[PDB]
């Protein structure tokens, strides 16, 4: 049951990039569900204003990675992933923006990766609209916090 | 009540 908090700082600049229709695609560092365990990372988009149905959305995907333990682990990957954008206000007035997905073992995304990062990710194109960001204190000190929680075994 | 999706990062 691994937990990873991805600290995306200098966020105003990424936002200014998105506003100017310059793509923003970032990857979290790789993290392990355990030692031994699977290696995963997240991929985050700020969809461009010109991007058809998902313009101005944060996209958030989980990616499978080649890990030190891959030959000892069962494949394909199976579990429950919780993706959360953290509301950085004090606990009384706090509401995180969150989704829960089931890593279905039949997706290409959860087969054993054969390159450093599996290009097939799994997540939400329209995970959170950029304007929802301004509705609570999700950005604090120029930093967005993206938490990933993997329930596996 | 929102479904996750497979997304190839190279279809950019």
């Amino acid at each position: 049951n691994g937990i990873y908090i991805w600290k995306i700082g200098n966020f105003g600049m990424h936002l200014k990039c998105q506003e100017e229709e310059k793509p923003v695609v970032i990857h979290s560092p790789g993290f392990y569900t355990g030692k031994p365990g699977y290696k995963l990372c997240m991929r985050l988009h700020l969809q461009l204003p010109t991007a058809q149905r998902c313009a101005n959305y944060i996209s958030l995907f989980v990616h499978t990675m080649q890990g030190e333990y891959d030959s000892h682990l069962p494949w394909p990957f199976q579990g429950t992933i919780r993706l959360t954008i953290l509301d950085q206000s004090e606990a009384p007035v706090r509401q995180n923006h969150e989704e829960i997905m089931d890593a279905k073992p039949e997706l290409l995304a959860f087969q054993r990766p054969t390159i450093p990062r599996n290009p097939k990710g799994f997540g939400y194109v329209t995970f959170m609209h950029l304007e929802a960001l301004r509705q609570r204190t999700f950005i604090k000190d120029d930093t967005l916090l993206v938490r990933c929680e993997v329930s596996t075994l | 009540s929102q479904s996750p999706t497979e997304d190839d990062e190279n279809e950019s």
